């Protein structure tokens, strides 16, 4: 007979989803924090 | 989230601001996240 697999393969998948969600949003927000950083350091330099 | 902000030294401030609040409030995120998450598991894998 057929009693075979790949039914529950997503269900085990399914959890991935949140967490790739929330670092790829937390690894975003830092890069936009090093890029913002260098704005910081110049217009000090521009005050000098 | 500074897209909207204008060219000019006035708006250098406000980029200094918005980086240290995003700064101090992404942190926040990390941890309510990624300490909730780590109470994963892999138990369904191996007992399927």
């Amino acid at each position: 007979d057929d009693r075979s697999a790949f039914e529950r393969a997503a269900e085990v998948a399914s959890s991935f989803d949140d967490l790739t969600d929330i670092h790829r949003e937390l690894e975003t927000a830092r890069k936009q924090q090093r890029s913002l950083q260098p704005v910081a350091d110049g217009w000090e330099r521009y005050r000098a | 989230a500074l897209a909207e902000v204008g060219r000019e030294l006035v708006d250098v401030p406000r980029y200094l601001e918005r980086l240290r609040v995003l700064t101090e409030e992404a942190l926040p995120e990390k941890l309510k996240r990624f300490l909730e998450y780590l109470n994963r598991s892999s138990d369904d894998g191996v007992t399927q």
